[PDB]
């Protein structure tokens, strides 16, 4: 059980300072320590508990390992082969006229991402729309951009970490008190480039829905917190970005860089994994990663009336 | 509330802020002299109002981990005063308190001699059935003085009320001592004396009934 | 801009103090205005302020006992403090206040704060919280290097302060009004002297203008040897 | 720290060797596969 208070000088803003007992290295002896949790990881019954403790057990990610995705080549063994379609306008299944063969694919970065696809490969010529049943809404829609838009994601907060030993050999790394200002994590996207990209996508979109039909963009409105948000990883921390700023448009017939709010969670169950959860250890210092948005994942609202909206 | 600081004349004084800011800050520096209106010297950490001499300066908030300091170069006797550091930061909230005052004293301040003026009771006061001897002490530095009254050659112990020394508009101190007598006591002794000892040296003035 | 206070100078305990501040040389309507006090053996205490929208905000440490107002028709700022006690005795200063913005990040993430600074101040007005009535000062002349010393005794008045002038302007210097003494009676007495030429004596004239507004009293004294 | 603790409990966890196993070293032959 965690005894928690709000930060205390919150003018307009959530993260909570908690205190609790902990087993030390000796079984019998105890220590009272304090940690800082982003309030997504805790729930109340001021008394609190971790979100995960009633759903599943938990384990702490080793500090040494890095979550920075590197290109991986998938290879087939001898006697088998991989065929690679080099058709630029390739619409997602079908006969590929220009085909080359390889024993191993090119370097595929395993970027864990939601909604928008990050640091990927760009389609040449026109942007490409890939689905499985275009008239069907239940099946998602894959978009590959021709021009990548640039997105700068930072956690400004000066996170300090301390190391408390909780058992023999075992050592938990906890988020110390923040030093300096309290700023929330965010991501910037040039409004001009994102407006061009959004334009070009709807140009290729109308190829499948008749020609001056009303094409609007709304926010995600379904599912859990972990799925509705642009979830990803950056420097070690897991970002849950609210993407309302981008998908708030309607199409018919200065820098001004858009800003996106991002919350942070340290307890995570990605890929719908219920069972052994992971605690993302706190990352010391300020975080800044610059990434490309190379693709998108869209979904319809339902059978539309067809040439109406 | 008072935090004493002493500085040699003509050197650079550095007054630390009482509070260290939790978050990025806007600090104001007020100079307050006893009995006068406080003065804004620095606002917004480093900004100086028109008329404030470029002798004073504050530390800019570049986000480096540096405390708010007030620098006074070529410190003058006229810079003797209280300095308050009004600290605004992002995690403290609206800051009602001015904080404590750093009392700045200027020093190796020459040792001026006191001037002494002794007045006998008025003819009017004696007709009003009262008598008060008035000893005025001015233009001394430093501020510590000892005033003794004597009736003839022996020390009066009472009837004596003396103001605490305070700095005047020539940066030197001034005090006054009042010995109230009855008219019959005044005519009783051949002479009364006001003796002032400053910095070990003793001077004295004398008056007699006439 | 110029600020001059006015005040009672004496307020009974449990009564309501009132002080006023006239502004000249700038419009009242476009600025924020504030009250600050100094109590003896303490520091400057921030009481509260009034906005250009005539909205008021107060230090909690006043415990809602304070009310600050504006009268544009007289260009005058005002303040009342109810239910006073001897700790409410203080010099009371009225000041201008400027709003500034300290922004460290994104506006929308609220990553900014306001602060205020007082750039113009009044001289202050002394206000005492005490039971007794005003008592006028009996004033007595103090008779006279090539110079003589000349003075006036201002005896047993209450409360502070007393103004002392000499001939109005002509005797500006070298004239020195000493700090007053607080008698064990609780009365106040000060003295004011001037250094004059011995030759001027018997040919010139000097009197001291003694003002005790709280009395209120007025007098002049011709000093002669 | 009379009070004591095991040396290891602050450095690492610990496990007890099974009683049955013997630590008496026996000759081992390292072999390379066919073709080497
Ligand atoms: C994603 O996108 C996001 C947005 O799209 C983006 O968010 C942005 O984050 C950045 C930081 O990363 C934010 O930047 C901050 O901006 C602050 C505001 O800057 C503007 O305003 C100031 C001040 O202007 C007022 O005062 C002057 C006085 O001369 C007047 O002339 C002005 O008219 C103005 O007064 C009006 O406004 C007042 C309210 O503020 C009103 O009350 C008043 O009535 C008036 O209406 C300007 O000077 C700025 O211009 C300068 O900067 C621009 C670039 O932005 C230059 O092009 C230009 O040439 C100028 O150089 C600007 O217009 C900054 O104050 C803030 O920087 C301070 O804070 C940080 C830390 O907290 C300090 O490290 C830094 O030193 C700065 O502190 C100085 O100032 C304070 C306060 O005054 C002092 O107390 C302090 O000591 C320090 O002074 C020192 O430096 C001075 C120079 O700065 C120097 O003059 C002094 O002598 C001394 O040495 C910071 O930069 C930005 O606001 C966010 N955006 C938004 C929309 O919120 C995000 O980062 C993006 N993410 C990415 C990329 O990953
Ligand atoms: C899309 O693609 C782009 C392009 O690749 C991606 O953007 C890149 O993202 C990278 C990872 O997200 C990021 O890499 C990090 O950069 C940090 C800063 O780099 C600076 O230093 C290096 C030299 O080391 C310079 O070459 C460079 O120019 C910079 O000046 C590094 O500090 C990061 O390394 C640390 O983090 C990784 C985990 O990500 C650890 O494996 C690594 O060991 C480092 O961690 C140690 O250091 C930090 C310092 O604060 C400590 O807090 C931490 O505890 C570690 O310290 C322990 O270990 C050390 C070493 O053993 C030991 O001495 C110490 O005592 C401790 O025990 C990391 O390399 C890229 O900068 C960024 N690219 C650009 C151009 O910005 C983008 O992410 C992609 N998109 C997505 C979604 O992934
Ligand atoms: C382990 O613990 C964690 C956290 O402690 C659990 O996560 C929380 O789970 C609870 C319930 O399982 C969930 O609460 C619901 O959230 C829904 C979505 O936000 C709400 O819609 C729902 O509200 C309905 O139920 C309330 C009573 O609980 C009613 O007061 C309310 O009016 C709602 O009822 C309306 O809607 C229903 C359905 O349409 C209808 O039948 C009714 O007539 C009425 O119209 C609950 O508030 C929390 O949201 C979860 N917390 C978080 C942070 O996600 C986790 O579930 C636990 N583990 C297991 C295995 O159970
Ligand atoms: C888990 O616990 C175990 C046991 O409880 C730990 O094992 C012990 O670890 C400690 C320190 O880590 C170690 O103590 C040192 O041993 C050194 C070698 O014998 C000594 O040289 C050293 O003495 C210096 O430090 C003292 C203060 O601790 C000083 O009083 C002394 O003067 C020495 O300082 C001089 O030398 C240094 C270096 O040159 C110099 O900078 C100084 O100026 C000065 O000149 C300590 O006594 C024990 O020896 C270890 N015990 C055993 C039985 O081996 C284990 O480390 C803990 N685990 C972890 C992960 O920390
Ligand atoms: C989030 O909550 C955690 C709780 O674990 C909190 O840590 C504690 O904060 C309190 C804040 O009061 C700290 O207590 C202070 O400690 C200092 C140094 O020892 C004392 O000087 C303080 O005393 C002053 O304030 C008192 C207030 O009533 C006065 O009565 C007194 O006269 C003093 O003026 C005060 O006791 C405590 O030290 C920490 N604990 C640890 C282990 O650090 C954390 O600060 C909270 N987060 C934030 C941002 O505040
Ligand atoms: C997040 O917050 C942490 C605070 O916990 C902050 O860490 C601090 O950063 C500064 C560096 O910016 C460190 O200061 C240095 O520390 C080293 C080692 O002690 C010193 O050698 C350095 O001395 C140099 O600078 C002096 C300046 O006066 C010189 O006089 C001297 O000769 C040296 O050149 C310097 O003091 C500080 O130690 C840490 N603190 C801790 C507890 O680690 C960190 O900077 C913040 N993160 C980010 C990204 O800003
Ligand atoms: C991509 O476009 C091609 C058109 O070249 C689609 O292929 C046709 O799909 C329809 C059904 O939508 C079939 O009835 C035709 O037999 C296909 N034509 C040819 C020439 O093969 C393909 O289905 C599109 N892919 C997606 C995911 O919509
Ligand atoms: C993000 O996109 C930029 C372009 O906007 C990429 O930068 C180019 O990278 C290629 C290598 O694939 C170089 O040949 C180009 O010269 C680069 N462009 C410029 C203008 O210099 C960048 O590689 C992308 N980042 C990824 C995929 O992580
Ligand atoms: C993301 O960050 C990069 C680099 O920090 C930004 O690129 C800068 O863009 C401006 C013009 O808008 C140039 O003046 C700089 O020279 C660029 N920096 C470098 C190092 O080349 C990019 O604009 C940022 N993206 C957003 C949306 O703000
Ligand atoms: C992401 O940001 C948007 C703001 O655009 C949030 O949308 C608001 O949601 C509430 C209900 O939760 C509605 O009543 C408001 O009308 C919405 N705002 C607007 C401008 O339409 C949204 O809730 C945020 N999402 C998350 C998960 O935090
Ligand atoms: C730690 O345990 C003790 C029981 O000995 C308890 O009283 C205390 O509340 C615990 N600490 C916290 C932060 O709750
Ligand atoms: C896929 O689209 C076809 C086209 O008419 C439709 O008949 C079919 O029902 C759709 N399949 C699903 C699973 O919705
Ligand atoms: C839609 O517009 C495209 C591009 O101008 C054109 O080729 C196509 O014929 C149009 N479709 C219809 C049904 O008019
Ligand atoms: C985002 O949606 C809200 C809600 O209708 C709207 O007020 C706002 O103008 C939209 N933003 C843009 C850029 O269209």
């Amino acid at each position: 059980t965690l005894q928690c208070t709000n930060y205390a000088p919150f003018l307009i803003n959530e993260l909570k300072n908690c205190s609790f007992n902990m087993t030390t290295e000796l079984r019998d002896k105890k220590q009272k320590v304090y940690s800082l949790f982003y309030r997504l990881d805790v729930v109340q019954i001021k008394e609190y508990r971790l979100i995960n403790c009633n759903t599943s057990a938990i384990t702490q990610a080793c500090p040494k390992v890095s979550f920075e995705p590197i290109p991986i080549h998938y290879c087939a063994p001898a006697g088998f082969a991989i065929l690679k379609c080099k058709d630029k306008k390739f619409n997602g299944t079908g006969p590929c006229p220009s085909v080359s063969t390889v024993q191993c694919t090119h370097g595929i970065k395993p970027v864990v991402s939601t909604q928008l696809l990050l640091n990927g490969s760009l389609a040449e010529e026109e942007v490409i729309i890939r689905s499985e049943n275009i008239t069907n809404n239940a099946k998602n829609i894959l978009v590959q951009l021709n021009t990548p838009v640039q997105i700068n994601c930072t956690r400004p907060n000066n996170n300090t970490v301390k190391s408390i030993r909780i058992g023999p050999g075992q050592a938990f790394y906890y988020t110390g008190d923040i030093i300096g200002d309290i700023r929330m994590a965010h991501c910037n996207v040039s409004k001009a480039t994102w407006n061009e990209t959004l334009g070009k996508v709807v140009k290729q979109l109308r190829k499948h829905f008749g020609n001056n039909t009303i094409i609007r963009f709304a926010q995600s409105s379904g599912g859990d917190l972990e799925v509705t948000t642009h979830s990803f990883n950056c420097g070690g921390e897991f970002f849950y970005c609210n993407t309302s700023g981008l998908f708030n448009s309607t199409w018919i017939s200065s820098n001004d860089s858009i800003t996106l709010p991002c919350r942070i969670k340290q307890i995570i169950n990605m890929w719908q994994r219920i069972g052994q959860a992971m605690y993302a250890p706190p990352i010391q210092g300020v975080i800044r990663c610059v990434s490309n948005i190379t693709g998108l994942i869209l979904t319809r609202d339902g059978g539309s009336t067809n040439s109406t909206t | 509330y008072v935090s004493p600081l002493s500085v040699a004349l003509g050197e650079t004084a550095r007054i630390s802020c009482g509070r260290q800011a939790l978050g990025s800050r806007a600090v104001q520096w007020y100079q307050h002299k006893p009995g006068q209106a406080p003065i804004l010297l620095i606002y917004n950490n480093q900004d100086r109002p028109s008329g404030i001499p470029e002798r004073f300066s504050g530390t800019p908030d570049i986000n480096f981990g540096t405390t708010a300091t007030l620098t006074i170069s070529g410190v003058e006797v006229g810079d003797e005063a209280d300095y308050y550091c009004h600290m605004w930061d992002s995690r403290s909230g609206f800051s009602w308190s001015f904080g404590g005052a750093t009392r700045l004293t200027v020093l190796s301040q020459p040792k001026a001699a006191p001037s002494v003026t002794l007045f006998p009771p008025s003819s009017e006061e004696l007709q009003a059935n009262k008598a008060t001897l008035v000893c005025l002490i001015s233009d001394f530095y430093p501020g510590a003085v000892t005033v003794a009254w004597k009736a003839d050659s022996s020390p009066v112990k009472a009837g004596v009320e003396t103001t605490t020394p305070s700095k005047q508009s020539n940066n030197k101190y001034a005090a006054s001592s009042y010995l109230s007598l009855t008219p019959e006591q005044w005519k009783s002794h051949k002479s009364y004396s006001c003796q002032v000892t400053h910095e070990g040296s003793t001077v004295e003035k004398t008056v007699a009934p006439t | 801009v110029q600020l001059q206070e006015s005040g009672p100078g004496l307020v009974r305990p449990s009564e309501t103090l009132s002080v006023t501040c006239i502004v000249s040389g700038g419009s009242i309507s476009n600025y924020y205005w504030t009250w600050i006090r100094q109590s003896p053996g303490k520091g400057l205490e921030w009481i509260g302020y009034i906005s250009d929208r005539e909205t008021t905000t107060y230090n909690p440490s006043l415990n809602s006992r304070a009310v600050i107002s504006r009268d544009t028709s007289k260009n005058q700022l005002s303040l009342q403090l109810r239910s006073v006690t001897t700790a409410d005795t203080a010099i009371y200063f009225c000041a201008t206040a400027r709003r500034g913005q300290r922004i460290y990040g994104v506006v929308s993430f609220g990553e900014f704060f306001y602060y205020y600074y007082m750039d113009v101040w009044g001289k202050g007005t002394a206000v005492t919280v005490s039971s007794a009535s005003t008592k006028g000062p009996s004033v007595f002349p103090l008779a006279p290097g090539g110079t003589a010393a000349l003075g006036c005794l201002v005896k047993d008045y209450f409360p502070e302060p007393v103004t002392v002038s000499w001939n109005s302007g002509a005797l500006t210097s070298g004239v020195h009004t000493f700090p007053a003494v607080l008698q064990s009676s609780g009365l106040y007495s000060l003295s004011s002297v001037v250094t004059v030429p011995s030759s001027s004596l018997g040919t010139q004239t000097y009197i001291c203008n003694v003002n005790h507004k709280p009395s209120n009293t007025k007098v002049d004294k011709k000093v002669e040897p």
